[PDB]
This record gives C-alpha cells, structure tokens and sequence, in this order.
C-alpha cells in the first residue's frame, strides 16, 4: 500500500498547514441544494491525523442531494443544536473548531474584560468581539445561548457546560468510529487513539503488543467509559506532571499504585487496574514497572491539546 | 616608381639565372615552407595558450552554476516535502526562481558592461592575430604551389 | 511532409509515456 | 543562595551554621551583612538555651520579628523559607496532596525534613517542629495551620518593608512607593522612569499599609494580567488607565483603590499617550517577584 | 638607353601574339584548379553530411523525451492520483529537466557565418586530407581567374 | 615558365613607357576604378534583392508567432477568469504551456532539418558570392592606392 | 643574347645596392602605413563605443523593470492579498513579460566572428567616413609588412 | 507600436471570442 | 555596489508603486 501511505501524509500536511478553506472543501462531503455541508463524522475526521477520505468524494467532489428529513446526528448530540438536522456548515465549522482547541482560562479572561460590572454577562457585540480575538491568538446557535429575543446573556458557565459537552461528543464519535464491539475497545486501539496526536512511528505500539501478549493483558477491552475517565484525568496533566516529578526526586517508585494513589489524590477520578496497565504497557523505559514521566508528559501534552 | 621596375627587373633575373627550373625551385619551395613554418610555430603556441586559458574559466563558471542551481533544488525539495507544505511553500519557491533568475541576468549584465568598459578604456590607451593570419593563408598557398608542382 | 513524421514521432512517445506510468504506480503498490 | 546562608548566618555548633530569626530578616532584605560581626561558635547547652526563652511570641504576623534572635534553623529549613517568599503557595499544596492520601496530612519530624528536602529541589529540636507538633511531637501538622503559618509570614514581611520604607513615618509618600517598585530592577532605565514620576505624582499623597499589601498581592497573581493585555493587543486597542483597572480587578479578584492604580499607570505610561507599557510594567514586576 | 633594349626583348619574347595566348592559358588554367579543387569540396561535403545527421537525430530524440515526460505526468496526475497532489512533483520535474538540459550543453561543449562553421568543422575533425585554408584560397583564386575571364571575353 | 617571364617583360615594358607616371597613371586609376564598379553593380544588385527576400519572409513569420502566442493568453484569460475558476483550470494551463513549448521547439526542429536537408541535397546535385567578394576587394585596394597617388 | 641584355640592364638600374635601400624604404613605409591607417581605427573605436553605451544603457533598463516588477508582485503577494487570489494574476503577469520581451526582441531586429559583428554594425548604422573594406586591406597589408620587416631584421 | 497594438489585442480578443464559442459548442 | 543601488530602488518604488494603485483602485 504505497498510493494510501502518500495520500495519508498529502492530508496530514493538509490538516497541519493549509487554510481554514481548503481543510473545509476537502473533508466536507455533502453538497445540498448550493451550499456545502460536512456530516459530524467529516468533523471529527478532519482533526484526527492519520484518517483516510472516501475515494471518490476528496477535494471539490461531494455526494450531491436533493433538498420527515433524514437525521445526521443523533438526538441530544450538540451538532444537533447547529441548526440542520446535525449538518455543519464553514461558518459553524470554524465555530466549533475554535471552540474545541482554546483553554478554559482563555474564555474565562475574554468574557471577564468585556462586560459592566458582571462576572459572566456578555451581549451578541461583546461576543462577536470575544470570537475575534480568540480566532486572533455562528449559525443557528443565537437562539440557544441568547434567546429568541435575542438579548440574553450568556453566563460563563453555560458557555463553559457548552464547550465541556462538545468535547464529550467529539470523544464519543471519535470512540466509535474505531468499530466497538460490545463496547470495547482494543488495547492496541486504544494506544493508537493515546498515541494518536504524536509521534508518527508506531514501532513503540508494536512493542506494546508484545508487552500485552507476554503479559496476558491484550484481549480484555476498555469500555467508553474508562476512556472518559482517563481523559478527565489527562485534564490536570500540570498538577499530574509536578506530583510524578514530586514523588520521583522522593525516592518513591513509579509504580501502578502510585499512579492510581496520585490520580485519585490530585485528580479525583478512579483509574482501573487496566488503563494503568496499558498506560504503562507503551510507556515504561524498557521492561521495567518505572514511567517515563519527561516523555510521558510531553506525549500527552501534545496530544491533550489537539495538536 | 623606378624602384619598382628595378624591382621587377630582380626578379626577372632571379628568374633567368635558374638551372635545373623546376627541380631547384621545388628545393627553395621546400625551404620557403620551412622557414615560414618554423616562424608560424610561435604564434600557435600563443594562440593555443590564450585558448585553453579561456576556456577552463567557462567550464568552471558553468560548473559553479549548475552546483548552485542543484543545491537551490535540494534546499527547496526538503522544505516542501518534510518541514512544511506546498500550499505553504508555493509563493517561496516562484520567488526564490525569479530571484535566481534576476541574480543570473544581472551577473550576466554585469560581466558585459565590465569587459566592455575594459576594453574600450584598452584601446583607447594604446598575439597580433592578422600576421598570424596572412601567414597562415601564405604558407597555404605556397605548400599548394607544391603540390600543383610535384605533379 | 514534416508534419506526418512530427505526429508519428510525438504520439508514440506520449503514449509510451502513458503506459510506463501505469506500469510504474502497479508496480510501486506491488512492491 | 547557600551563599547568603554563609554569609548571614551567626550561630554555630560544630562547624554547622545557624540564623537567628533576627538574622533571617535581615537575610531576606539584604544582600551583605551590615556589621561583619564572627559567627560565634556555640556549643550544645547554649544552641539548647537559646530555644528555651520562647513561646512568649504572638503566634501571629509578629511571630518572626517576637522571636528576635531567640531562634535556630538548619540550613535545609531556611531554602524552604525562602522558596515559600518566592514561589506561589498553590505548589506546596499539592505536594500536602502527594504525601499522605485520605488523611490531615501530617507529618513526623523525619517527614518535615524529607518535606523540606523535596520541595526545595536524629537531629535537634527546632522551632518549626516545636511549634507545629508540640514540644515532643505530639500534635500534628493540620494543612490549615500551615497555610495560616505562610500567609503570617508573607503579611509580616511585607509590614516591615512598608516600615523599612516609611521610616516609622506609620505611612508613605508616592515617590517612596515607586523606590520600592523599581528598586529591584538594576538594568538602567530608571532615569526615564523616575523623572515620569516625578512630574506626574504630585507629592503630598499618601497610602497605608492595606494598599501596600493589595499590591504585593496583585504581585503575585501578575500572570493573568499578561494574558488579559495579550488580548487587548490583539484587539489593537490602546490599553487604558480604566482597562488596566479592569485587567487588575479580574487577576487579582480584588478592587484596588483609585490613587494607588492611577499612581502605578501613571509611572509606566511610557509613552505620551495615554496607554500602558505593559512590557517593561511585566518585566519590572517581575524582578521585584524575584527579588 | 635601355628603353630601346627593353623594346628589342619585347620584339625577341613577347612576340606580340601573347592576347590570344593569355586567353587559352587562362580558360585551361580555370580547368586545372577546377580539378585540383573537386577532391577538397568533396571531403567538405562529407564532413558537412556526416555531422549533420548526428544532430537531426539528436533534435529528433530531444522531442521524443520531452512528450514521453508529457505522457507521463499527464498519466499520473489524472488517473492514478489528482492534480493537487502532483503539482509539486510536476514542478519539480520541470526543474529537473531544465537542469538536465543545461548539463547536456556544457557537456557537448551569411558567407563569414560558412567561413566560422566550416572552421569549427575542422577544428572537431582533426581529419586529414582536407585543408580549410587550402580550400579556401584556391577557391578564391578560382573566383578571381573567373572574374579576369569575364573580363576578357567582355 | 616562359610565359611568367613574357608578361613580366611585357608589365615592365608597359611601366617604363608611361608618360607623366604620376598624372596618366592616376587617369588610369579613376577610369579602372569606375570600371570595376561599373562591374560590381549587378552583383550587389542581386544581393540586395535577394536578402530583402529572404528577410521580409522572417519578419512575417515572427509577427505571426507573436499573434498565435497573444491568441493563446487570450484564451486562458478568459476560461480562468470568466467561465472557470482557477482552480479547477491550474493542470489545463500548465498542460497547454507545455504543448505550447513543444510545438515551438517542433516548428525549430523542422525548419532546420528541411532547410538543411535541402540544402545539403542541392550541393550534392549541383550570385557567386566569392566573385562579389573578390571583387570588393580589388576596388577597395585600387581606391586606396588611388587616394594614396592624389594625397 | 636577351640573358646577356638583362644582364647589362641588371648592373645599369638594378645597382645592386638596394639592399640597405630596401631595409630603410621598407621601415619607413611601415609607419607611412600605420599613419594612413589611424583615422580609420579612430572612426571604428568611435562608431563602436557609441554602440556600446546604447547597449549597456537598454540592458540596465530591463534589469530595473524586472526589479521593479518583482517588487510589486511580492508587495502584493505577501500584504495587501492573500496567495490565493494572487496565483493567476502571477502566471498571467509572467506570461505577459515574456511577451512583451519577445515584442521586444522582435522590433529590435574566432576572429571572422568579430569580423562579422563589425560588418553588421557598419551595414546597419552606414555612417560616411569609415569604410570597413578598405579598413581591413590596409590592416592586411601593413600586418605582411610587418612580417617582412621581421624576417629582414633576423 | 502601433502595428504592435493592432497585432496583439485582435488576436487577444479573437482568442476571447473563440474560448466563448468553443465552451458554448462543447 | 551599482547592482544594489539598482535593484534596492526598484524594489522599494515597485512595492510603493502597489501600494498607492491599490489605494486609488
Ligand atoms: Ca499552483
């Protein structure tokens, strides 16, 4: 497979250096009548590096249709909440996309400055002003956030519910689009969903199987629900870096219960016996039970924030 | 004009004092190649000399040139391919090629007005080519009155 | 006159052209 | 820094150095010692005695200054002094959270110094122990009581620079303020800046001890003010003394008062305009956080 | 004084019958280098011949390459892959066969315009039996004995 | 070599007996110099004739390749501006650029071949220019001797 | 008879001293030569030198139009659009400068290589006062002059 | 120039005219 | 030293030159 290897790299350089458009006009697949549309699946495909497009559909080629209409998102899902029946178009697109990536302090600072004498007020200007300057360093949504008199506020902490809930939805299609059976994920599966945002060798998830194989670890699952748990833990990743850095210069080895001691201490989430298995599975030194917290740290940082 | 006919004269008697008509004159013939020859041998060391002095300078220009234009190509195929993308590296690249282009019109330019300027300046100071030149059309023509003799 | 030897020269090399790439990207997936 | 330890400290007991808290506060206001007194070697009855006189100290923002030179700490305990007057305290919690889980986190008196040991990266009674523990040990270490502790000696320090700045004058005058906010700061641009002041403080305005702790809380905080300025940047708009307010209202958490505000705007208005040279305003909070 | 001796040898040589003998002379003389010149025109010619078919082939082959690349780019970036993908590929190949071009020339290095060709000819040959300045001069002392018998027939 | 020595007698005879040697001789000289232009004129008449005629076909033949070529930007102005984007039109100019080349480099190559093919096949089957040449050169030296005998 | 006669007339006008007479007329028609020849050098060197400022002139022009150019075209390209927009109009811009230097080079139109350039400038440019054909016989004689004062002086 | 003009920009505007009708006939 | 005090100038009124069409434009 030579042809999909250099097709996969063209679209890796594309999600990594090319313009809000062209990302656009490439993974959207859908053209309804003119008007160009990109299903929730073309959505999570087009940040996740390493996923392939459909053949024929690719750049400026799309499934044309014709305008009960059929639903593209399941009900309760937010890209249901776009205004199509869970289509997104460029303008939400961008919406979303500057929405996932940007951190909470961020949003919180923005909508601080520009407000009278409120901690969480802002009005559709204001907000058009914070969308600018964060977009610097939305279609149908009006109504949900504001009203249909149009002139509601959005508290901080409904903005911040918004955001939490878009990412849960994101994870969760990107869950299921590595084919669940039961609800289980492989454990090479889920290392390559770990592992996902970082280096392009796979050489160290190999080197993981063989550690499961001898182990008897490989072929047991992980259900959604840990994921969920191990990326809520993933989202004190400074507080987890200065207490592994803490506990190692101590004396103490890094070991599963340590790191079942520390999440549960600094991040108030239960690890399962498995995910701290597999964590460590791809990333010990060699064979032996110690982390690697410098590298450890690094990967999950850099895959944490999406790139 | 009497030197002339005077002049004319010697050589009717250079003429008549011949013996053995042909066979004789074929010898002095043979010494006039010669002699014209052994001067002609001088003036083709020069000219060979200046040649090849002029020429290895082109053949090392030409090289440098095509070296740089290789290591331009390299440079920008590795920031193309790894480092960063085409939809990003498409407006460095038609830029780099016009710079590289107007560098080398310009080195061309340059060069002209340089030796123009030498050589004018040169000569409106001051190997003759053409007594190299009349020498070779006149032992030409004497190796072909020869040849029109032997036979 | 040129002109049928122009396309009898230019042709063939296109289309020779035509079937090396297709041998070259099959043999490129193959091996 | 083990270099200000040697040349600061005043007690000793077999070839081991010791501060008194005297010496300690004079540590951390100065760099060289004012009177090059000797160390004076002590032996292990009078280094004994010297803690006996104690308790009679108000165990609150004058515990320090209470104590005098009725006081002994060990090299390894003055580093984890001067990392809590430097560093931002939210660390030292988490470190309480790694080292004892589902518990008031306490610690032994061999848990103190391996505290000591990894936060800063048989043995004498001291006044840390002695006071944490009880005499013998006996009590423990409760989180609360130590962040009490370090919120105490952060107030006492500062209450005695505004002293040490006020020259027992019990408040301050505008120019002495802008001494203590570009003290620090040794890179040569403070002729530009001290002339600025001058023309815009009009001397005769005062503040009090309340603002002085105000600011050096804001101090400590200043990261979400490089952020809210970004943004502003970003927005091109030239930040103003009302925005600046603005920007410290929301890092700080805390209204601070007209005068002081307008004072500090005033001092780092660079520029003409009306806008803040936030730049050098981070720069020159931040030596003065490092000291 | 030697103005009537001179007139006495003009009567004893130069019988005065010598027009007559300047035309056969000179319309047998016009023969004779026409002969001594035919061998020199034809090694000319077939020096001329034999490098003129090196480079009609040589153009020849020039254009069969440059439509086997256009096949070949135009194969890949329209049924095997697309056009976004191949655009710096195709522009690279161009590149490289402009390079190619330029190493091809450094390493295969009106009447006046003859004169220049037919000396580089020699210079290339180092071919014996046919000297350019020979040829040259004897074909212009065949032009100018051509031209006095023009004049002499009038 | 009884006749080179005849017309040396005969040269010398007729040097001898000239009369006024500085002023008949310089008649002598205009009335052969005006001969000898008067015998030129033909010759440069045909060239003259003939370069017109082969330089007004290559003049003709430029202009028209500078038409065909403004004929082809017009039409890729007006497909990528007007009825198609760039986008979707980028391989069809680069394509057409490249056919464009060939066919002027096929236009090069056949008018070299046919030109030098039949050119080469008249030669092997058969306005001298070395007679005009000659020519010139007579009258050029029998006008600076002319020049040199007045002042 | 006719020997013996030319003979006498050889002791009578050819007096046998024009050796010596020969060495002294020959190094004074060298420089009789050279000073005949000077005014033509001087016409040459003018006529040339004048055609060499034009050129250096025009060639500096066309380096500045493409500096120029260039200039506007990354102006364009990198501040007031984006690159986008700008890919067409820098093909067409480029096609349109390699026209107008073709319209150019259309409305302007190894010693015989200078021979020719010098016979090229004369033709076109047709100025009295230089004569390019009796500027070449006069250097062609006074060179074989030269030649034989060398081999005379030994 | 101006023979210039009349040879350019007619062949222009008949390569205008001719990409109109050849994408109206395709 | 003339081949910079060529081009530079050039370079500088073309940008300039873009500048003000657009601005007119
Ligand atoms: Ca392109």
């Amino acid at each position: 497979g030579f042809r999909d290897r250099k097709v996969m790299e063209y679209e890796n350089r594309i999600r990594a250096y090319s313009t809000p458009d062209k990302i656009f006009r490439y993974f959207a697949t859908l053209k309804v009548i003119a008007e160009v549309f990109m299903t929730p699946e073309d959505f999570v495909r087009s940040i996740t590096p390493n996923e392939k497009q459909p053949e024929h559909l690719g750049l400026d080629q799309y499934i044309i249709k014709r305008f009960e209409r059929e639903k593209f998102a399941d009900e309760g899902s937010i890209f249901y909440t776009l205004g199509e029946c869970g289509l997104i178009s460029f303008s939400d697109y961008i919406f979303l996309t500057t929405v996932l990536s940007t951190p909470q302090r961020n949003f919180e600072i923005a909508f601080k400055m520009f407000d009278l004498n409120g901690d969480g007020e802002v009005d559709m200007e204001e907000f058009e002003q914070v969308q600018s300057i964060i977009r610097s360093q939305c279609s149908a949504l009006t109504t949900y956030f504001f009203g249909a008199d149009l002139k509601g506020k959005l508290t901080i902490k409904n903005f911040l519910e918004f955001q939490r809930k878009l990412q849960h939805d994101v994870l969760k299609l990107e869950f299921e689009r590595h084919d669940p059976v039961d609800g289980r994920i492989t454990e090479r599966q889920f290392g390559g969903m770990l592992l996902a945002y970082s280096g392009v060798q796979s050489k160290k998830l190999t080197a993981m199987q063989r550690q499961l194989k001898k182990h008897f670890k490989e072929g047991k699952g992980l259900t959604f629900q840990e994921v969920e748990n191990f990326f809520t833990f993933l989202k004190n990743i400074n507080d987890v870096d200065t207490a592994l850095s803490f506990y190692h210069m101590a004396g103490a080895s890094l070991d599963k219960v340590t790191m079942q001691q520390v999440a549960r201490t600094v991040a108030k989430v239960e690890l399962s016996d498995h995910v701290c298995d597999v964590v460590f599975a791809l990333f010990d030194c060699d064979g032996n039970g110690e982390l690697s917290n410098k590298e450890f740290v690094s990967i999950m940082k850099q895959r944490l924030m999406r790139g | 004009g009497l030197s002339d006919v005077k002049t004319l004269v010697n050589q009717l008697y250079e003429a008549l004092n011949v013996r053995e008509h042909q066979l004789q004159k074929e010898v002095e013939l043979t010494t006039q190649l010669e002699t014209l020859q052994q001067e002609l041998l001088p003036l083709e060391e020069k000219k060979l000399e200046l040649e090849q002095v002029a020429n290895r300078r082109s053949n090392w220009m030409a090289w440098a040139g095509l070296g740089l234009m290789s290591v331009q190509f390299g440079i920008l195929a590795r920031l193309t391919w790894w480092e960063y993308s085409w939809d990003i590296m498409e407006p460095v690249t038609y830029f780099v090629t016009y710079g590289t282009a107007m560098a080398a019109y310009a080195y061309f330019v340059l060069t002209r007005e340089e030796y123009i300027l030498n050589d004018v300046r040169d000569r409106q100071q001051l190997f003759d080519v053409n007594q190299y030149n009349v020498l070779k059309d006149q032992i030409a023509k004497l190796e072909l009155d020869l040849k029109r003799l032997r036979d | 006159f040129g002109i049928i030897r122009l396309i009898l020269t230019v042709v063939p090399g296109l289309l020779i052209g035509a079937a090396i790439s297709k041998n070259i990207a099959n043999f490129l997936e193959e091996n | 820094r083990k270099q200000r330890f040697m040349q600061f400290s005043s007690l000793e007991h077999e070839g081991e150095y010791y501060m008194t808290p005297r010496d300690f506060l004079f540590s951390v206001m100065f760099e060289q010692m004012e009177r090059k007194t000797s160390v004076k070697k002590l032996t292990k009855k009078d280094i004994e005695d010297t803690l006996s006189g104690i308790q009679t100290a108000g165990c609150g923002s004058t515990f320090f200054r209470d104590l005098g030179d009725k006081g002994l700490i060990s090299y390894t305990e003055y580093l984890f002094l001067l990392t809590i007057l430097t560093k931002p305290h939210s660390g030292f919690h988490v470190a309480f959270k790694m080292l004892d889980t589902d518990g008031n986190e306490m610690i032994e008196k061999r848990e103190f110094f391996k505290l000591q040991k990894i936060i800063s990266k048989p043995e004498i009674n001291t006044t840390l122990q002695m006071r944490f523990f009880g005499k013998r040990g006996q009590r423990k270490l409760h989180y609360k009581e130590f962040r009490r502790f370090m919120e105490n000696l952060q107030t006492e320090i500062q209450e005695m620079e505004f002293l040490q700045f006020s020259k027992g004058l019990s408040f301050m005058r505008k120019e002495d303020f802008a001494e203590w906010l570009l003290f620090f700061t040794n890179t040569e641009n403070k002729d530009i800046y001290w002339k600025n002041v001058r023309e815009k403080l009009s001397a005769g305005e005062s503040i009090s001890l309340d603002e002085f702790k105000s600011f050096c809380h804001f101090t400590t905080h200043l990261e979400d003010f490089a952020i809210a300025m970004q943004m502003f940047s970003l927005a091109h708009r030239p930040v103003r003394l009302a925005e600046f307010k603005r920007a410290v209202k929301v890092a700080t958490g805390q209204e601070l008062s007209n005068n002081i505000l307008d004072t500090v705007f005033k001092i780092f208005d660079l520029d003409g305009d009306e806008c803040l040279s936030h730049e050098e305003f981070l720069g020159v909070l931040k030596n003065r956080m490092h000291r």
